[PDB]
């Protein structure tokens, strides 16, 4: 627990945003290549 | 089909075929508990179960080597499921058959 | 469509809004209103806020 906060982050839910939101930039990122 | 055999004589309950004979059915009336059981979660994080979908559409982008044709793209979905029941004793069942 | 935030806080609902004019009173005088309503929940009630 690095902070005083009442509720933290924590990594994990952190890692459950980014696995969340890279398919979109998965699916985007083959337009730019 | 997890009741007895149904003759001629059925009042007028539910019934169902189970290989060449005619079997009644059960019915739950459940009553869950306060606290009998906890949900686990691999890599939920909050408390929604996690699912997890892909995407491959058609094109050139898996052209490969082996087959440049099959153009036929999909959608995969899995997830991770699991229960565990802390008390058992706050479960509650009524078997029971059910009227036509 | 599958994308869903973790904290149930910050998750996207779709709500719907009616701008209109009513006769709130019922003796025949239109006033205009707001309401707000989710899913089948009717949350918000009120005239219409700006001047």
């Amino acid at each position: 627990k690095l902070t005083s906060w009442k509720n933290e982050l924590s990594l994990q839910a952190l890692k459950a945003d980014l696995d969340a939101a890279k398919p979109s930039h998965t699916a985007m990122m083959i337009k730019v290549k | 089909g997890a009741g007895a055999q149904a003759t001629g004589a059925n009042p007028g309950y539910r019934t169902s075929m189970v290989s060449g004979q005619e079997h009644y059915d059960v019915y739950p009336m459940l009553v869950v508990g306060d606290d009998s059981f906890t949900s686990i979660g691999f890599q939920t994080d909050g408390k929604s179960l996690k699912f997890t979908v892909m995407t491959k559409m058609p094109g050139k982008e898996t052209a490969d080597r082996n087959d440049p044709y099959g153009e036929t793209g999909f959608s995969s979905i899995k997830w991770y499921y699991g229960i565990l029941v802390k008390r058992p004793e706050r479960l509650a069942l009524i078997k029971t058959v059910a009227p036509l | 469509q599958e994308f869903q935030i973790s904290d149930p806080m910050r998750k996207r609902v779709v709500a719907y809004e009616y701008w209109g004019f009513w006769d709130i009173e019922g003796n025949g005088v239109l006033e205009p209103i707001v309401a707000t309503w989710i899913g089948s929940t009717l949350i918000r009630l009120e005239k219409n806020p700006y001047p």
